[PDB]
């Protein structure tokens, strides 16, 4: 997180944290509680988010669940929604951490190679993340929507 | 008849007409082809010295050509570094320590440290060991201070123990021209250094970086955004005046 | 580098002076504009890929020969380098607007850029029109005041390259 | 003293590399004494695990001849 | 090119070409006429190849030329088929060169970033290249089809 | 690395012998198998990604706890590293099949693999199962004749890890 | 650097044209001479020490002052540097002969050579005479057909230095 | 061999062998019988070749067998002819391999230091292997003689 | 680098001449001044810190503007850089005195120093004045015998900058 990044940055020069760096950490731990409420709200409504995002994705991209598509089949659709569940959990992790670092180091490094091995179309993943962002921001208030959509946009850019 | 019009995708891909002078320039315009018409030598094999001997000797001679800019057979470089080569064959040491022993050698010091002032020393050793010219003023200060206070070998080891060498070359690949895109002026200075033959010029390619501390004119206080700022601070001051008692 | 705060600090340090009322006034002006600067930086960062999309599209529409065979932006590699340079310019212009000063432009963009491009046969005028394309796209997104602000740094890059 | 023999694993976390890299993951290397603080610091920074280091060349506790 | 590759390898080693590299150049030079015939055959039928590949692609992916698609409209479809023409020209260049170096240097390095700036689907590029491979290998004999499909397969793997 | 030809050359070099009828028979045997080896190598080069896809799917179907959280293959990075390892196994088995000798496997693939897996926590048995699944998938594609030959090198890889 | 084939490819790429009859004619002309080029290259590589031998002997017989005190080639170090340079010229002329194109000469030999020699004090005319001596020896060894086509690149180097 | 060099070239940039390298291997294994015939021809006539090369060497360089010469005396002349036998065996190995790698790995790497420690003049070796080239190419036909002369010339240059 | 002995050797080597009476005279002259040079070098080694202290103090007393705000030596960083430059100058002038030759000065100090100082805005006149201050302090410490010799190298450095 921000504390870890600051500590690593200081250990790069083998020094204690600057007063400004400690002020940055103070601001982070001040925003920690609101971040915790935002992640609480996202984790409470995970089932409805996954359901709505999957439905919206499959209506926008019928070929995925149509015969010949990668997502066709009950088990394959379950795997798709399970991937959506993974990425929602990672978004919550990134929100509490305040940075995209947990998101990347669980689900962004090697994601293209994995989905290439899995025949999974990347634009389908991008659209899934976009619909998922739309649902999540719909459930959240105006203030929370900006930072929550930030991590979803980062994830979509990573898949794109 | 059945007229068959020329398809649109033909003209969507047509180039402007070009005589020989423009064709020659169009072939040779961007980054030099040496960037891809080159080999990068790395100790991919951890196997014993018994096998892949020729590949490993090729790596050794590439390291010589990278550190000393050419073959140094007249200086009997092979017997000077015989024990070092033996250790690198036996996999006791990695490529980075081989490079460190060549760059900290007396031969390297005579070739590239003794003949030149410390600024040229910084830029030459950065060319040989990091693949790029001196980067900014901070790097020049850092290596100048090391050369002034500790001398040549701590300077070489400061270059070689830097994080940049570890990220770019690690412990197995011989350094090479990096064609760096960033930061500003690194690319042309690096190209000037790497387009020079050995002893082509004794001049310092990057003496220092001209400071950007103070420009002449353009105070930016007339900027309409700043003008709006001075407008709003006036309103704030007026409000503060109004919270005072009316009398 | 240098920002507006550091600019005031350096001006008063070269004089060996503690802060005066004029220095405090300049500092208050920068603090007044900080929020607008942050909003412009955030909206630019959110839409940087789109700005590059449109700017490159306009540049290669006006100057087709750049992407026709034999042009300086004709290969996947050279086209990628072109859009990468445009993203560089956008990012550093955002840095300069957020800083409120153009010293980062001279230090980290323009220094050696003209002879970088001349050693590569990159058309400097075409790069300048790409920069005005970015200017026009960015101004419509950031709003009028932030448009006039971003224009200062875009024109600074255009004048330094010209 | 003057020489350590270092055996360390350096995992990869930033990227999955197209090249083999099984040159650089698990290794045993000879590092001179004044080099080891910085070297160990480096392997620690890229997240590596130091499996062992040994005295090979010199003798501990020497006051000169190092 | 094979000759260029051998010379670059020898120069990187500061040595003369070994008998093995000279034998490689011998083999490459001997097979020159057959590769020239294959490249001439591809060149003489470029319009047929591009048109049939485009027809197969747009049958397979009707969305690209539907309104709101990347290649919708006469001009954008012309640009699409111009891209296919580019890659067919690079295929002939690679055939005469004896390796994928022309294809890699002109149309592979940075292709993903370029098509991302062009908001062009990479899967659609993949089916377009596969259609080109099918149409072109149809015109050739059995032996030449393998060599030409090698270049098409390399390019398709490069795209995604 | 040494192929069959270089193996015969070395075994006659250690004896200081010119080639006799036995060496010539062995060389003729290799030259006879050469076309089959070339055909198998070309077939695998055509279908390498398909083989890796099918074999990894089989492996993770048999042992689904590997890719679930808590498994060694649970992340994008670790799954990518797994399929990358499988790619290396297939490509180097193809190299050894073409050479006709298994020395390259020990020389490059199997040197330090045991220690690196044990110290990184990579489970040996599941990697061996992945190599096996690679073997059955490859045997079907190459053909019955080349299937046994490629199975020789796959079994060598597994036994080295086993 | 460019060989003949990649030269044709580069011209037709920057022109955006498919290979026509002229391009195929040039490619055929290069393929016809490839056997000659490979035999000349192998012979030169086998006799390179001998060629430099005789050529340096001729140059230092015609110009005795070069190796006597006060000459640029008077020392063991400077004599070795001179014969090393002649090895450079022979090796790169053989490269350009194999490639069938003088491009590698400009890229990797003549770039900065005139002014490097001027800075060092190497007499350029004497170097041209040594290149001519290597031309004569190589032409004697490799036969007339290869002799003329090696002489082309030797003249290219001489004119570039002159 | 040719197979080994193709494999290491493939491993250099980490991909499966290209059709060019596979065709190279195919041509190599097709030409196996002819090169085995050449090796048999040079091996059965080993003694005649060695004696003729040694006699020609001592004619052209009598100082070797003159007093103060390295090959002076019966034992030293025997050692001379023994080295000639070594290099003839290495030439047959290289013919069978299809390249010069056996010659290098058995008798070129460190040959300069080895013959320096033995007071063996290297020009004497060059002229000896040139004599052995002439004697060996006399026994062969033109196509085979050219291939064998390639190995002999490369060995002569390596000794030079 | 080059000293007096190696200078005589190079002069006679270029002529290909054994040492004559004049060469032996110059060698005797250097051997005669050797003990004085060694004593001066040892004294400067003993008192280098004091020399730099007093020289910098004198320079900043004569030119107080240099260390006050707005001067090129006003900050801790630029003051340390000034002292580091003077330490350079003292050590290399000591080397040149111990060698009896100014070659090391040209090839380790003066090459590019004017360009570095002009790029940085370093005042050349004040650096020359600091070198004069070092000259006075060093001459006072080394004594009348070695002061004249040491001033030669200090004056060489000053004329090289100015
Ligand atoms: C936490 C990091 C992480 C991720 C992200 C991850 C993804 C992942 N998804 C998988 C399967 C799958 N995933 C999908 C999802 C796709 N189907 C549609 O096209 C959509 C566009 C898209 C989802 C939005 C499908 C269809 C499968 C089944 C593939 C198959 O069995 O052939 C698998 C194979 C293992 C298994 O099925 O249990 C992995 C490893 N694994 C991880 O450890
Ligand atoms: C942060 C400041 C900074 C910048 C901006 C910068 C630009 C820069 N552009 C380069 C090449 C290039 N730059 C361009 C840019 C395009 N050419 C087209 O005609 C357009 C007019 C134009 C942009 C709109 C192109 C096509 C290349 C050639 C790349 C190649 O040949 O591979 C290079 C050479 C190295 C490389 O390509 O990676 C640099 C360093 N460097 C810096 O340090
Ligand atoms: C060129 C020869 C070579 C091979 C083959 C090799 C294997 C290898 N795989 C690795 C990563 C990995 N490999 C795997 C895959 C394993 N775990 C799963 O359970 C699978 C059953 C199984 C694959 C079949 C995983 C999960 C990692 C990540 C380990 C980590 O860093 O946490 C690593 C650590 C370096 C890296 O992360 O890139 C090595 C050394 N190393 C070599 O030098
Ligand atoms: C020689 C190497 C090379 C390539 C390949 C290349 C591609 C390329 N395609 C472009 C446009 C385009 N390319 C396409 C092609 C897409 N349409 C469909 O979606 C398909 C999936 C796909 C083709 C099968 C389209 C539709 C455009 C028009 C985009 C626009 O005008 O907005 C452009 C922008 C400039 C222009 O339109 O002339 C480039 C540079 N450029 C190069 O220098
Ligand atoms: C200052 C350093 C330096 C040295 C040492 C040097 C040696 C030198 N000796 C030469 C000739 C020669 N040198 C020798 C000497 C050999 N004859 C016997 O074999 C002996 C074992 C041995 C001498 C003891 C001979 C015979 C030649 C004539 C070679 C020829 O013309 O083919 C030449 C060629 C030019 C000439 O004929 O003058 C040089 C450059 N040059 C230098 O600049
Ligand atoms: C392949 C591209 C390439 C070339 C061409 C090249 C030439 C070259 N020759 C050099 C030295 C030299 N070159 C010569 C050659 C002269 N001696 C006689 O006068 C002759 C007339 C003449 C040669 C026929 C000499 C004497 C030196 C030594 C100069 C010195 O150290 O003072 C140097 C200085 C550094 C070094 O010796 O490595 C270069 C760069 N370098 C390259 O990387
Ligand atoms: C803006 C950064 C900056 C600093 C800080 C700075 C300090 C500074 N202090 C100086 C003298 C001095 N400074 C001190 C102060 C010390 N004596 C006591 O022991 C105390 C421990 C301590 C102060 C609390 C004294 C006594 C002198 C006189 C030394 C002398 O005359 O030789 C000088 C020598 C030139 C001059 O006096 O004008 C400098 C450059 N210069 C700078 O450009
Ligand atoms: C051995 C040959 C050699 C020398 C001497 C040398 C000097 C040198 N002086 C520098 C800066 C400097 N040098 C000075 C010293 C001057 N300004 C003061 O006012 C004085 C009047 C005067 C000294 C008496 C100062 C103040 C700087 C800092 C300039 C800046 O950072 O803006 C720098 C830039 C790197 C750094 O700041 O650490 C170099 C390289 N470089 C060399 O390769």
């Amino acid at each position: 997180s921000v504390v870890t990044k600051a500590i690593v940055s200081a250990d790069a020069e083998a020094r204690y944290l600057s007063p400004g760096e400690l002020d940055r950490i103070r601001g982070f731990v001040s925003s920690g509680e609101r971040r915790l409420r935002v992640a609480q709200t996202l984790t409470e409504s995970r089932e409805r988010i996954i359901k709505q995002a999957g439905d919206q994705l499959f209506q926008k991209r019928p070929d995925l669940v149509s015969p010949g598509g990668n997502a066709y089949g009950a088990e394959r659709t379950a795997s798709c929604l399970r991937d959506l569940d993974y990425y929602l959990r990672l978004v919550t992790f990134g929100i509490v951490a305040g940075d995209v670092t947990p998101i990347e180091e669980i689900g962004v490094i090697g994601v293209k190679e994995m989905y290439r091995n899995l025949e999974v179309p990347l634009p389908g993943m991008v659209e899934a993340v976009k619909a998922m962002k739309s649902v999540a921001t719909g459930l959240l208030s105006g203030d929370d929507s900006a930072e929550v959509g930030y991590y979803f946009d980062y994830l979509a850019g990573a898949l794109a | 008849p059945s007229f068959e019009e020329t398809p649109k995708f033909i003209e969507k891909g047509t180039a402007p007409d070009r005589a020989l002078p423009q064709i020659r320039s169009a072939i040779n315009q961007g980054v030099s082809k040496k960037r891809d018409q080159r080999k990068i030598f790395s100790t991919v094999g951890i196997q014993t010295s018994l096998a892949s001997r020729t590949e490993f000797d090729a790596l050794i001679r590439a390291a010589y050509r990278q550190v000393f800019e050419r073959d140094m057979d007249s200086y009997r470089i092979t017997e000077v570094f015989s024990v070092l080569e033996t250790k690198l064959r036996n996999r006791e040491i990695t490529t980075k320590e081989f490079i460190q022993a060549l760059a900290s050698s007396d031969l390297y010091r005579k070739q590239f440290f003794e003949p030149y002032p410390p600024t040229k020393n910084v830029e030459l050793s950065l060319k040989h060991l990091l693949g790029r010219a001196t980067k900014d003023q901070a790097e020049l200060r850092k290596y100048n201070q090391i050369i002034a206070t500790q001398g040549f070998k701590p300077f070489i080891n400061a270059i070689l123990d830097s994080k940049e060498y570890g990220e770019v070359f690690g412990d197995g690949t011989v350094p090479y021209n990096r064609y760096p895109t960033l930061p500003a002026a690194n690319f042309p200075n690096t190209e000037i250094l790497y387009n020079q033959l050995t002893k082509q010029s004794a001049e310092v390619v990057v003496p220092s970086f001209k400071p950007v501390t103070s420009p002449r004119g353009m105070d930016m206080s007339q900027t309409p955004l700043m003008l709006q700022a001075m407008g709003d601070i006036a309103e704030a001051e007026q409000e503060v005046a109004l919270q005072k008692p009316l009398f | 580098m240098q920002d507006a705060i550091t600019s005031v600090i350096n001006t008063y340090d070269v004089q060996g002076k503690y802060f005066d009322t004029s220095a405090f006034d300049k500092l208050k002006a920068y603090y007044a504009t900080g929020e607008l600067r942050v909003r412009a930086a955030g909206t630019i960062s959110a839409n940087a890929a789109t700005i590059i999309k449109e700017a490159s599209a306009k540049l290669f529409s006006n100057q087709p020969d750049l992407v026709r065979p034999g042009g300086n932006a004709y290969t996947t590699r050279r086209y990628a380098a072109c859009v990468r340079d445009m993203d560089y310019f956008l990012r550093y212009a955002t840095y300069a607007m957020l800083a409120g000063d153009t010293s980062i432009l001279d230090e980290r963009v323009l220094n050696g850029l003209k002879e970088t491009y001349n050693s590569l046969g990159v058309p400097i005028s075409s790069t300048v029109q790409g920069i005005q394309a970015m200017k026009e796209v960015t101004g419509s997104l950031v709003g009028s005041g932030a448009a006039k602000e971003m224009g200062v740094y875009f024109d600074y890059l255009s004048s330094g390259l010209s | 003293t003057r020489l350590f023999k270092v055996t360390a694993l350096i995992p990869s976390y930033k990227k999955v590399r197209g090249g083999r890299e099984l040159q650089n993951t698990y290794f045993t290397k000879l590092v001179e004494y004044d080099r080891w603080f910085a070297e160990q610091q480096r392997i620690q920074k890229q997240g590596g695990k130091i499996l062992s280091v040994k005295m090979v060349a010199g003798k501990p506790g020497l006051n000169t001849g190092v």
